This record gives structure tokens, C-alpha cells and sequence, in this order.
């Protein structure tokens, strides 16, 4: 019961930021160019980038979700 | 073909998806077993706790070996268009 | 004494390919045992060509042995007994008429062309 | 045009029945049909086309460039336009099913699967009958954002 | 020499009946279709946006990158042709090339070589080689951009569904589908950034 | 070649259409 | 006495009559259109290619594989007969020749064999059959064949598909579907692997 | 079924008229036709049965088994020569 | 065909599932058995843990019986076939 | 004793071709067995070449036998006898008509060609 | 006592090839334990020939046997004898016409032509 | 001692380039064991070139062999030695026409063109 | 001795074209180390092209003296030409120590 509720706490300040870090992947592989589509290397690129954007964010609330969890 | 060379076919795919799990499932169970002694330590009863330490070594199996296995798969790929001929020999 | 590698169980480790290879390898060794026997023969040794003989309508690719004989400290094969091995080892493969087998001696004297 | 304002009603019926754990396109289609019709939609794009021969004379003129890239611009409209009907529903839906698990999670045994898909789907019909309450007006806004596009093609 | 008006009237009717080809073999009408194709497929909505009008967008889409090309035929080739000043067999031709210039730069030199050496024939320069080879080659290059396309516009939906399904493991609820609680969030934030104009954008300026 | 026989069908028309008128 | 005038017309509008049939039995059309539609379903895309795209590729990619013989029938059967060197009735006959040759490079004997014994004529060597059943001993081969293709390209696919299956039931979200996650993957391995260039070449080769 | 429909009196059936017979033929042509059917589609069944059980059994429950099973059932039909077994099972189901 | 006649077939196919279905997941209801054991003697309750072993052994199992299944399924569609005649008189 | 093989039970991973082989080694032991009852035969060795029987002439293989025997230390076969070995060997197995069966001898003497 | 084989249970592991194989050698061991139950014969051995068969096939095979006895220290077979043998073994088992049956002795004369 | 590299189990993952050429080793190995034998050549090695054939393309290459023999102090190989070298090593590889194979030795001097 | 290439085993992370690289290696080695044997020839580095037209170049550090005739330069590439799949005898660039040139391309 604990865990669930301090995640919905999480996700009034951290969830704010993931939504930021949603928009921006969202946005940047929405908007491509001729040249980064025609190159499969630079696809590739702005995947494992969007990827570990994603991360970071990510890790702190689930984080925030275990650390309630063992107190 | 002839029913050999299907098992050949159905083996090397076999093989090829069990390395391609292998090395990523494998941390992740490790870390499992770190994170049930460690709870078997301190008599702790929760059981959501260790999925956060499997989803972040998962994700640092994937970037450590994204690469070969991409490359595994694209080879395997010229692999059966180069040995196409041989079966339709 | 060939017939090792057939009542033998292969692993999964093979595959089609080497499967073939290690068939034609028993054929090959029963074969050197049949001229073993021979009084003349004292080794033998057999090397054999057997392409896939494939199936649609193409032309096929005419498959060819070559037999390597050491014969006893003396002696010299006469016509009959490199006919009789001719014969044997052409009719023990499938296909493979008789005038694909090269038979050659310890000494090197060519006993069947190709 | 007409076909984009229709569809985007198929979308909202859709959108609404795949958050009810599920045709419903199908319940919407037949009503927005029965608003075209009795809001005399019909006439107006009657009355639109003879006006387009006034404005738009049959020898010299056509659409232009400007005028696809606008009519290809309508899917983000029909999306945009199928959230903001179903946006109130679709928290509704959510916020019911995540406090179902929540509150049902402290037995693991219970779980929910086909169980909850019966509680999905009763709720999820119950907030249609609560979408078909107020869909009027959405489609009055949405068929004076249409009919402005179609003015704009014929340039009236 | 030049063709009489019976003949000339013959291949007008010809080419109307091979217009759907023309649209979805030698136009962009393929790219846009597959895109929009990775679109529905990758949000949770299977037949939601319905088949009619997603080619009904895609064919005023065409219309939209088209038009530079449909202008250049319209000015070398129709103007002359119904003023009289050239002869049709050269107005063909004059409506000809800037199609096949078109699809000039939307292929690849990869692709091209493949069918060149495929056909057997005998060619030095990409410009002015045989459209019944350019059209292979073309729709080949095309299919592979618009995957490249849909790659790139699946990975955050992707992105999103992986998050809420982990969220929801963290939380413990090892019961609930994630599609029905990421769906919404997917729609959202395919709203609020305006997803669709910015496919318009990367999209329709794809070509150049 | 190939190619050049729908040509010159096509040729062979337009000649009789234009020696008859 | 070479057919007159009258009844080679005749016979030459029955063969346009029947050239889909020509196309879809007597050609290499049937293979590339079911390897084509295996690659297909083996992706989570249903019909995102679109049967038109399809059909269209494969009816030019049949037109290059056979244009030797194609060649061949115009070097020996219409050449000679426009410039009034062989009869009518040998000129059938020598446009009939390479065809049936080609048919049979891509035929297997044991479809071969039990036709001639479903037709119950007394024939030995594998050159002098009938074109009533040579053409469904080749259409059958040419299933068979596609669908080894087809098996060969579609294991990749299963490998992914498995794989991602697999990574998902590690972490312990069964609930998470693995089809949608596997499909950008799967367009991810096609177009860095150069499928479409690939598979279209391979297909040109397979034909010999 | 027919003789009694048309109320003709037949005394043997090596001699029943035409116009009795053409719908008799083809009611028995259909009911044949469904029996080798159903033998031909329990092979791919069991396949699919299979797969679907394998998979079950691993925990994944949302993974199709039709897309899975697809390549094994062209693969049953390839190495027992489906095209040929079938077609001269059909024209030997004449004699 | 006689209704005994379409049972047989039914019970034959039944039992040709199980016979391969039970060859390919005793292995692996085995393993599972020995981790829940092994976790029990340990104290711990992972669910995620008793899968690598599971998923490798089950790969292994179907690369093992490659040859059994596929002479399995060849014999029994030539035994339909065979069959066929004796059913249509 | 030949028999062994038949009665015996192959593991689960032998490919059909090994199981064809091991037919094929089968046929060729009890053959030999059945000729090592013959009085002047001591020692006999039998290898085989299946067929594959494709009604095309020139796709057709046909089946075929070379058969090694090491004899009793004098005496020598005569046509009687090399006739009855052809023959049996011939019928006992399928197709291999009796022209293309080779037997040989241990001096080494042609009594059959191919 | 050569009914054991077929009372028996297969387990699994053997095909429709080698339980074919088997069937045949069943039929092979009780039709040699009849024709042992004749005064004049003694030891015997029988092999068989037997195509695919199936319906709906093209065979281009045919059956074949090859019977092959010792008989006791003396005694010469007669053609009666011979004549009988040959009977039962073609009507005995399908096919093989009573023209396509070997049958050899001891000592190698020929009884039977194939 | 040639044919140990097909005895042994080839591990897995070897690709199919890698088959091949160990395959071509073998042959190799084996075929400088056979030239060993003979009593004028102390040391052989052998090279194949077997290339791709593959009828789907039209550019066949065609496969050659090249025997270096490091021979005795003295003595000199006559031309039906080499004759003989050559006909063994074309009839035991699959296809290489005997016309392309090059013989050499230590002492620089070519025995057969190319 | 250069067969060594072909009897090890590669780990994965080699992948293809460094495979097909280490081929052409040990074909390179293998056909030095067949070359030594010559009388004249102390020490032979060879170098293939193998277009995945076919050529190779054969360095060869004779004895002390002694000069290649035309005979021993024909034997040695008719060697080389035969062993390599292709590369017909017309594009080997034969060399020695002191740059006098025995084979041109």
C-alpha cells in the first residue's frame, strides 16, 4: 500500500520531468532531416540517445519507488 | 529440403535465440539471487523491491552487448541468403 | 571394421555437410578393407568425388575416385587384378562408371587413366 | 472533409471501447450520421458547392499547393479533436481501473485478469452513456471548425 | 511523323487507365502510405483511423509534393502542346523527364545498380536511363525509406509503453495490462506536441 | 529489340493513318 | 502451308486473351509473389506494402529474369518471321522452344514424374513433355520453391520475435504484448541488414 | 435421397436418369471433398497445438502461437513434398 | 465416414500432441520443480528466478528432438494418407 | 546375427540418411552371412549402391553391389557357383538386376563386372 | 516362434522405416521356421525385396526373395522339392511373382533363377 | 591420419566458409598422405581451388591444384610418374579438369602447366 | 604451419569479413611456407587480392647469389596462379631482394 502511494507522490514532482523527457524524444525523432534519414548509422545514434535520455529519468522514480519500499 | 537440413536450419536458429537471451537474462538472475539473500538476510518479505536492480542491469546488458548481438543477427541474415543457393542446388 | 562411424551416434554439433563427409569416409574405409585382402594389395587407400546429383533438370557432375595401392615387397599387378579393382570400386558407389578411377602404385606406375 | 469529421467520431467510439477492455465506432458512426442529418449538414454542403462555382469559377482556378497541405493537416485535427471529446472519459476509465488494482493488489491471489475485464467493461459502457450525454456539443464546435476549412478550399 | 489526333487521343485513354499505377509506383503516394501505415500500427489503434482516409490524406499529401513536378510538366510540356508550338511525340517526352528526375532524387545509387546489371543492359550515366529500370529501383528505395521513417516514429511509443509497463511492475501490480493505461498517454502526448504536423514536416520535406 | 517492336507497330499505324488522309 | 493470314491473327488475339495465365503458371511471377507475401506476415505489418506494390514489383522483377529468353523468342522466332524466313507454323514453334527450356531449369523431376503418370503417356527423356504437363509440374515447383524461401526468410524474424518474448517474461511483465515491441526491431534488423535490395537480387539470382 | 425427391420409379441406379444424378454427383463430391480435407488439416493442427502448448507452458501468454507455427507448417508441407502427395492423392481418389 | 472411425483419428492426434507436447515440457517441469525446491530450502520466493533455466532447458529439449519430431510428423501425415482410401469406401 | 541392427533401437537424433545407412549395413551383414554358409567361402564382405528410379533415362541411377570374398586356402569358383552367389545377392534386394553385381576373390581374379 | 517380434510393443524411437523392416523380418523368421520343419532341410535363411509400394505411386519395382538353405550331410533336392519351396515362399508373401525366387544350397548349385 | 579433422565433432557457430575450408584441408591432408607413399617423393603439400560454381550466375571459375613435392637427394620423376601424380590428384577432387594442376619441386623446374 | 589460422578456433566476436581475412592469411602463409622448400628461394612473403580481378605479389630474399632463371620465375607463379582460385598466371608481380623484376602485371 505504501509503495503505490509514494510512487503517485514521485509522480507529481518526477513524473513533470519524465513527461519533459517524453516530449523531448517524442519531438526530436518527430523532426528529421534528409540527411539523418538517409543515414542508417545516424539513426541508430539518436536511438541508443534517446534511449539513455530516458534512463536517467527513469532510474530516480523507480529509485524513489524502492527506496519506500525496504522503509 | 530434405528433412536434415531443416534440423540443421532449426538447431543454428535454436542455438543463435538461446545466446541472444543468454547474455542478457544472465546478470539480470544473478542480481536476483544478490538481492534474495540479501532479503533473506534481513527476514524482509517484499518481493518488489529487486525489480528495479534487474530492469537496470537489464538495460546495462543491452548496452554493453547491443552491438555484437546486432551484428549476430545481420550476419545470420547474409548467412542463410549465402547458403540459399546450396538448398536450392 | 568401417562400419565404426555409422553404428556411431552423431552429436548435434553436426551439421548436414560434415554429416556427408564422414558417410563417404566409412564407404571409403570398407572399401580399402575389400582390397586389404587381396594377396597382391598390402594398403590400400581410397579417395572419393561424389557431388549432389541434384534434382531438377540439369546436368550433373560426373562423379570420380582415385585408389592408391601399395602392393606386396614385389610383384606387379597384371591387366586382371586392376580390372577386378576397377570393377569393385566403380560398382560398390552409385554411379561413377568404370572410367572414372585412377589406380597408382607405391612404385608411381599410372595402372588407370581418367 | 465530411468523410474526416465522420471517421474522427469512428475514432472517438474506438478510442472510448479500447479503453473499455473491448463496434462502438459503429454506435457513434450511426449517431453523428443522425446529427449530419438532422443539423441539415447535408444542405449546407449543397449550399457550399454552388457557392464554390460563384467564388471559385469552373475555367480559371483549382486548388493549390497551400490547399493539400491544409486538408493533409487534418489527422493531427482528428486527433486533437478525438482526445478533447474523450480526454474527462478516459482519466474516468483510468483512474476507476488503477484503483481497482490498487486497491485489490494487497491479495495477490485475487488478481484481476477476466475479472477484470468484466469490471473494464461495465464501467467503460456506463462512461459512453456518459460521452453520448454531452457529445452535441463537441460536434458543433467540430463542424464549425470543418465548415470553415471547406469555405477557406472554395476561398469564400 | 508527328502522331494524328486518333492516335494522340488513343494514348491520352491509355495512361488514364494506368493513372492508379502511376500514383502508387511512380509518385510519393507509397512512401506516405507506409509511414502512415507504421502510424496507426504502432499507437493501439488497429483500425481506427480507417483505410479511407488515410489514402484520402496521403493523395492530397502527394498532390501537396507533388506540385512542384506536376508544374514543371504543366509549363514544358502541356503549355507547348496546347499552343501548338511542339509536336506531341516531344511534348511525351518533355512530360516524360521531369518525372524521371523526380525519381532520380528519391533513389539510390545501390538501388539503381542493382537493376542495371539486372536488366543486362548497357549504361554510363544514372540520367538517362530507361524508366521501365528507374521504377523498380525507385518504389526499392522508397520502401526502405519509409521503413527507416516508421523506425524512428515507432521508438517513442515504444519508449512510452516500456515506461508505463515498468512503472506499474515497480508498483507491484503484476495484473494489470499496460496497453490500457499507456494508451491514453501515448495519444496525449501525440497531442500536445502536435505529432501530426511534425510527420507533415519531416514527411512532405523528405523529398526536396 | 523487344522493346523497339511495340515502336514500330506504333510507326506502322501512324504511316497508314497519315498516307490515307 | 503455313497458317493464313486470317487464322494466324486468330490464334495470336487467343494468346493475349490467355497472357495472365502465361504470367501467373508459364513465368517466374507465382515464386517472387509468395516470397514477397511470406516476408510480409513474417513482420508485424499485415498488408502495409499494399497488394499493388506488391504485384508491381514483382511483375517488373519477372520481366528482367526472363528477358533472355524473351530475347531469344525475338532473335529466333519473330525476327526470322517478319523478314519472311520461316514458316508460321515454325515460328510457333521456335518461340516455344526456349520457353519450355526455361521451364525446365526450374523444375524438379518428381513433379516431372508423377504428372507423366497422371497423363498416362509413354515418355523417357525430360525435354520432349508435353506443355500440358510441364506447366503444372513448374507451377508446383515454383510453390515449393517459394516456400523454402519464405521458411529461410522468416526464421530472423521468429529469433526476434522469441527473443523479445523472452526478455519480457524475464522481468516479469507477461501482461506486455510482445508483437508491439517486436516490430520496430524487426524493421530495424530488415533495413540495416538492406533487405529490400537484398531479397530482390537474391530472387533475380534464384532463377538459373 | 434424389430418386425419392423426383418420384420416378428406378429400379437400378446404373440406369437413373441425368437429370437425378447431376445433383447426387456433386452432394457426394462435397461430402468427399470434406473428409480428405479434415485429414489434411489435422497435421497443421497438431502443429499448432504444439507451439501453442510450448509456448504456454514458458509463461508467455501473449505471444500468438499462428505467427510462431506459420514456419512449421510450411516447413511440414515442404519436406513431405505436399504438392506432390497432395495432387496424386487427389487424381488417385478417381480409381 | 463411421463415427468410430473419426474418433479414432481424434484420439490418434490427441495423443500425437501429447506424446510431443510432454517430451518438450518434462524437462522443463522438472527444473522448475528443483529451483522451487532449491528456493525453498534457501527461503526465498523470486517468481522472475526459475526462468533461464527453464527457457534454456526447453531450447535444449527442442534442439535434442529435432529428428524425433520431424519423423514423428512426416510418418503421421503419410499414415493420414495411407489411411485416406481405406476411409472413402 | 546380422539382425542386430533391426532389433536394436536407434536413439532419438539419428538423421534419416543414417538410418537409410544402417539399413544399408543391415542387408549387407545378413547378406554376408548367407554367403559365409557357402563351402568354399570363408570370408565375405558386401557393400551396396541404392537407386532412385525417375522414369527419365538419363535422371535414372539404378541400383548396383560389389561383393569381396577370400576363399578356402585351395579349390576355385566355377561358373556354377559365381552364378548362384550373382543370383542371390540380385534377388535380395530390390531393383540391382543381375548384370551390374561385381565379385571378386582374394587372388584377385574378375568373376563379375559392371 | 518368430511371432515374437510382432506380440511385441514398439516403444518409441523406431519409424515407419525400421518397423517395416521389422515386419519383413518377422515374416522372413517364420517362413524359414516352416521350411525347417521339412526332413531334408536343416539351417535356413531368407531374404526379402519389397518396395514401397503405397497406392497413388508410380513403383517401377517389383518384389523379389532369395531363400537360401543347408540341408543335412547327404541328400540331393529334386525339383520337386525345389518347386514346392518356391511356392509357398511366392504365395506366402505379397506379390513376387513365383519367377522372381532364388534358391540356393550348401554347396552352392543354383535352384532358382531371378 | 588425414581424416581426423572430419572424426572430430567440429564444435558449433563455425560458419559455413569456415566448413568448407577445413573440409578442403582435409582433402588436402589426406591426399599428401596418399603422395607420401610413393617411394620417389619425400615431402608433398597440396593446395585446392574450388570455387562457388553456382549455376545462378553465369561466371564459373573452375578448380585447380597445386602439388609441390620436396623429392629424394637424387633421382628424377619420368613423365609417367607425374602423369600418374596428376591423374590421382584430379579424379579425387570433385570437378579440376586434369589439365589444371601444376606440379612443382624443389629444384624450381615445372612439371605440368596451367 | 599456416594452417594454424584454419584449425583455431574464432571466438564470436569476430564476424565475417575479418573471417573471410583470415582465410586469405592462411592461404598466404601456407603457400610461403610451400615456397621455402625451393633450393634457391631463403625466405618468400606473398600477398593475395582477392575481390570479394584476383592478382598476387610474391617477394622472394634468394641466397646469398644465385639469380632466378626464367624457368624457376615460370614454376613459381605457375605455382601461385594455380593454387588461388582465378587469377589467371597473367597477374602475378614477381620480385626479389635486389628489385630486379621477374613477373610483370
Amino acid at each position: 500500500a505504501s509503495v503505490l502511494i509514494v510512487g503517485a507522490i514521485s509522480l507529481m514532482w518526477f513524473g513533470e520531468a519524465l513527461a519533459r523527457s517524453l516530449f523531448s524524444i517524442m519531438s526530436r525523432l518527430f523532426d528529421l532531416q534528409r540527411e539523418e534519414i538517409f543515414d542508417t548509422a545516424k539513426l541508430f545514434d539518436i536511438a541508443l540517445g534517446a534511449m539513455t535520455d530516458l534512463l536517467f529519468p527513469l532510474f530516480l522514480v523507480l529509485a524513489t519507488l524502492f527506496t519506500a519500499a525496504m522503509i | 529440403m530434405t528433412p536434415e537440413m531443416f534440423v540443421e536450419l532449426f538447431r543454428e536458429a535454436l542455438w543463435m535465440v538461446l545466446i541472444m537471451v543468454c547474455a542478457i537474462i544472465i546478470p539480470s538472475l544473478l542480481i536476483g539471487l544478490i538481492v534474495a539473500i540479501f532479503q533473506a538476510a534481513t527476514s524482509i518479505n517484499e518481493q518488489t523491491l529487486s525489480f528495479l536492480p534487474r530492469l537496470i542491469v537489464t538495460l546495462l546488458a543491452l548496452m554493453l552487448f547491443g552491438h555484437w548481438m546486432t551484428q549476430m543477427l545481420m550476419e545470420y541474415f547474409y548467412g542463410l541468403i549465402e547458403r540459399l543457393p546450396q538448398v536450392l542446388y | 571394421a568401417g562400419d565404426d562411424i555409422l553404428l556411431q551416434d552423431m552429436g548435434f554439433g553436426v551439421s548436414q555437410r560434415l554429416e556427408q563427409e564422414r558417410l563417404k569416409l566409412s564407404r571409403e574405409r570398407q572399401l580399402a578393407q575389400a582390397i586389404e585382402e587381396m594377396k597382391q594389395v598390402r594398403k590400400a587407400r581410397v579417395l572419393l568425388a561424389l557431388p549432389k546429383h541434384s534434382v531438377f533438370v540439369r546436368h550433373n557432375q560426373e562423379a570420380s575416385a582415385s585408389v592408391f595401392l601399395t602392393l606386396s615387397t614385389g610383384t606387379n599387378l597384371k591387366q586382371q587384378e586392376v580390372d577386378s579393382i576397377v570393377d569393385m570400386v566403380a560398382s560398390a558407389v552409385p554411379g561413377m562408371k568404370t572410367s572414372r578411377i585412377t589406380v597408382t602404385d607405391q612404385h608411381g606406375r599410372l595402372l588407370s587413366s581418367g | 472533409v465530411t468523410q474526416f469529421m465522420i471517421q474522427t467520431f469512428v475514432l472517438l467510439g474506438q478510442i472510448l471501447g479500447m479503453q473499455s477492455s473491448l463496434l462502438l465506432g459503429q454506435l457513434f458512426m450511426f449517431l453523428t450520421t443522425m446529427f449530419f442529418l438532422a443539423t441539415d449538414g447535408h444542405l449546407k454542403m449543397l449550399q457550399l458547392v454552388v457557392f464554390s462555382f460563384k467564388t471559385l469559377p469552373i475555367g480559371s482556378g483549382s486548388l493549390n499547393a497551400v490547399d493539400f497541405r491544409e486538408m493533409a493537416g487534418w489527422l493531427g485535427i482528428m486527433f486533437q479533436t478525438a482526445l478533447s471529446m474523450s480526454l474527462s472519459g478516459i482519466i474516468a476509465l483510468l483512474t476507476i481501473n488503477l484503483s481497482f488494482g490498487v486497491m485489490t493488489r494487497a491479495a495477490p491471489q485475487l488478481n484481476i485478469f477476466s475479472l477484470g475485464f468484466a469490471f473494464a467493461l461495465m464501467v467503460g459502457l456506463l462512461l459512453c452513456w456518459y460521452i453520448l450525454a454531452g457529445l452535441y456539443s463537441h460536434y458543433e464546435m467540430f463542424w464549425t471548425v470543418g465548415e470553415a476549412q471547406i469555405c477557406r478550399l472554395i476561398r469564400l | 511523323e508527328d502522331y494524328s489526333v486518333t492516335l494522340q487521343i488513343l494514348a491520352l485513354m491509355t495512361m488514364l487507365g494506368f493513372l492508379p499505377a502511376m500514383v502508387i509506383l511512380m509518385t510519393s503516394f507509397t512512401r506516405i502510405v507506409v509511414v502512415m501505415s507504421i502510424l496507426r500500427q504502432a499507437m493501439g489503434l488497429q483500425q481506427t483511423p480507417s483505410n479511407q482516409v488515410i489514402i484520402g490524406i496521403a493523395l492530397f499529401l502527394t498532390f501537396f509534393v507533388m506540385s512542384p513536378v506536376l508544374n514543371e510538366i504543366n509549363d514544358k510540356a502541356v503549355q507547348p502542346y496546347l499552343n501548338e508550338q511542339v509536336t506531341a511525340r516531344e511534348a511525351f517526352d518533355a512530360a516524360q523527364a521531369p518525372m524521371k528526375a523526380f525519381m532520380l532524387k528519391q533513389t539510390r545509387i545501390k538501388d539503381l545498380e542493382t537493376f542495371v546489371t539486372m536488366s543486362g543492359e548497357q549504361v554510363d550515366n544514372p540520367e538517362d536511363v530507361s524508366m521501365a529500370v528507374l521504377i523498380p529501383a525507385f518504389i526499392t528505395s522508397e520502401l526502405k525509406t519509409a521503413f527507416q521513417i516508421g523506425f524512428m516514429l515507432f521508438l517513442p511509443f515504444l519508449i512510452i509503453d516500456l515506461v508505463v509497463a515498468s512503472v506499474l511492475m515497480a508498483m507491484g501490480m503484476m495484473m494489470l495490462s499496460p496497453m490500457i493505461v499507456s494508451l491514453p498517454f501515448k495519444l496525449m502526448l501525440f497531442v500536445l506536441v502536435d505529432g501530426w504536423n511534425l510527420i507533415l514536416s519531416t514527411l512532405a520535406g523528405s523529398f526536396a | 529489340d523487344f522493346n523497339d517492336l511495340l515502336t514500330k507497330a506504333i510507326n506502322n499505324v501512324n504511316t497508314l493513318q497519315k498516307a490515307s488522309g
